[PDB]
RNA sequence: CUAAGAAAUUCACGGCGGGCUUGAUGUCCGCGUCUACCUG
């Protein structure tokens, strides 16, 4: 339920709560309790469709509440 | 034609408690009811910086800047009383039984068909060989994760608490049983076929755990950490139920059922703990690894699909997973 | 090819304990129980202006109106008791053993050369090396930080135990034995025979180290300072916290560690003296600078790098400080 | 002397099974709180 950056990767994985993990010193800031996702390999960032949205540009770009996330993470295909 | 159940998990056995820590004396052992509870609390600390630095920012003028300010943290930490040395973790086990019957599967056809292949694993072995191994982890104190290195004398005491009494007592020595192989003792063998009778399902068995570890005056145990989840800082809250520090129900149970020695290139690197794609992650990698066709989920589509019965050195693998329980359905 | 792990802990080994303290005349023999705590109280300090101004604010007038409206303090504080002159800092200290074998990690071709380079180092020259620089900053009172300078006769004890009674015990004098020289007596070299056993695992090393300090009647001893919050910057506020543990003034479990593992005397600026604490990018904060620096390749994660992968075995006085920092710990992943 | 006047939303429900969060750390150093007072 947002709008990431442009990887186009896989089925990501996403979740606000974000602790820094220190040790293991080639990955940083491990996802907490995270949730899954899936856009299936679309085209553009705006494609999460947790359940319920994935159609409709302007109803997601209208979805900005969490949005915006990074994505630059733990692995290319995990987003923030 | 029986294809594979769409969803199917499975209710665990063995459930831990939660653990708890106190501490005393070595010499009142055998009337440590009133310890008291070994507390945690604040303190500061101060570190500095030994991260690997890259190749591109080791400029010199930059490190002692970067050093001159430090990170000024702010540890929990627990550590004995000043005049007590042996900390007692206390823990109780129960026994549910019953292992083969699921919890939410699709077919008919494959419910039925894994409760007759359950069954006869039951049938022609007894859960003997998968019991003299939990019982073990009983003994040698496992489940003290790092409070057990460098103790003293770790003596370990179980109670069987048929009704509020107790039916019959256990006390052994965790440093006398090793941490590699699974000897067969006259009182490891009258506490697994009590885990045995309590697996097969014929009775009820609750098991209290008592775990002395001498470690000295004043010295540091380890409880388990929670999260920090979102200036005030702070790092490394450990876990404590009401004020007295405690080791998770699952890592303890964690030490429960590291059992598993049947797997590819066992070098004598000990056993490690019980999964699908069986794995640990303080050694880095999986093993068990699913291009192998020694894994669980193939092991068990060619046993309750197929009937390709493996050898019993597997049969006492998957039966051990289904006892952790777990999710195995195609999510 | 072989390249480094992703994923490198070890623990440290050289546990040491909260230092507690006390207070007591001399006549110390039998200051098992008696000797109370030194309770931390607190106080009432009003400062004047003392750091140093800027270009700017260099008026009499406002100086006058920043001394006019003074500066007002809670500190805390610890003395002795007004009675006696000797504090006492007691400590057990306990050493682990297996200092090569780590706790996490990913390669196991990496885990095994460490492994092989670890016992190649351990039967090549025993731990009899670290094991008499420990037994220096156990001997002399090290770990009395502030505690030790402007003393008479710091009497150090150390028992060691196997049960709860003591299998042996013994004395020093911490002003015979100096700060910048690690001379071998007679009772150093047995104590490196202890803790050397220790480390090499061949069984269980309990050292209840007591310290005795004679400061002076009713003096002001230093505990380990503590730090507090950012609460509401008013006139009342505290200012100073010491750390405390059950009413009695302590020093911090890593106070004492970080005087212990003073060894390394091989950093190459030796126009200054003194056995720096062991650090990776070995530096010490008081100096504030940083001796081992990566500019040059007197390091330790370039030491590492060159020990195990390439197998350039560096000097035997840079091999003790790889080892004595895996015996400190830590991470050392990519 | 009112964007005034007017108004029944209701019935029933299985969230549920599983888990290792690890490793290490130096908080330092300096200080003036004064002057008074009728409780019947």
């Amino acid at each position: 339920t947002m709008s990431t950056a442009y990887i186009i990767f896989n089925s990501s994985v996403a979740a606000v709560v974000d602790t820094e993990i220190a040790n293991g010193a080639n990955v940083t800031f491990s996802t907490v309790t995270v949730k899954e996702e899936i856009n299936a390999n679309r085209d553009f960032n705006l494609v999460n469709a947790q359940n319920g949205k994935i159609s409709r540009a302007k109803r997601w770009g209208n979805e900005a509440s969490k949005c915006e996330y990074f994505g630059r993470e733990i692995n290319p295909t995990e987003f923030f | 034609i029986l294809s594979t159940a769409s969803v199917l998990a499975f209710e665990r056995k063995l459930d831990p408690s939660d653990a708890l820590m106190s501490a005393g004396a070595w010499a009142q052992r055998d009337a440590s009811q009133e310890w008291p509870a070994v507390t945690v609390r604040e303190k500061s600390v101060r570190g500095t910086i030994s991260n690997r630095l890259k190749t591109k920012d080791r400029d010199p003028a930059k490190l002692d800047a970067s050093i001159q300010s430090p990170n000024l943290q702010t540890v929990d930490v627990a550590n004995l009383p000043s005049d007590a040395d042996t900390l007692k973790v206390r823990f109780t086990l129960r026994v549910l039984g019953g292992a083969g019957t699921p919890s939410a599967c699709n077919d008919a056809a494959y419910r039925d068909k894994l409760l007759q292949t359950v069954a006869t694993y039951v049938n022609d072995q007894g859960f003997a060989e998968l019991a003299r191994r939990y019982a073990h982890n009983l003994a040698n104190a496992r489940f003290l994760w790092r409070n057990r290195v460098g103790a003293e004398a770790v003596e370990v005491r179980i109670n069987h608490i048929r009704q509020g009494e107790v039916a019959r007592a256990w006390r052994f020595d965790a440093l006398a049983i090793g941490l590699r192989d699974f000897k067969a003792d006259a009182e490891l063998d009258a506490l697994a076929e009590l885990i045995a009778s309590g697996l097969s399902g014929s009775g009820h068995v609750l098991l209290e755990v008592v775990a002395f570890a001498r470690i000295g005056d004043g010295q540091e145990v380890f409880p388990s950490q929670e999260l920090i989840l979102d200036k005030g800082q702070k790092s490394k809250t450990l876990y404590s139920v009401r004020d007295a520090a405690a080791i998770h129900s699952q890592k303890i149970g964690n030490a429960l059922r590291t059992i598993d020695t049947w797997y590819p290139d066992e070098d004598g690197l000990g056993p490690i703990a019980v999964e699908p794609y069986g794995s640990v992650t303080s050694q880095g990698k999986a093993y068990r690894q699913p291009k192998q066709k020694l894994d669980f989920y193939t092991l068990l589509d060619n046993w309750v699909l197929r009937d390709e019965a493996p050898a019993v050195e597997q049969q006492h693998y998957v039966i051990a997973n289904l006892i952790r329980g777990g999710v195995f359905g195609e999510a």
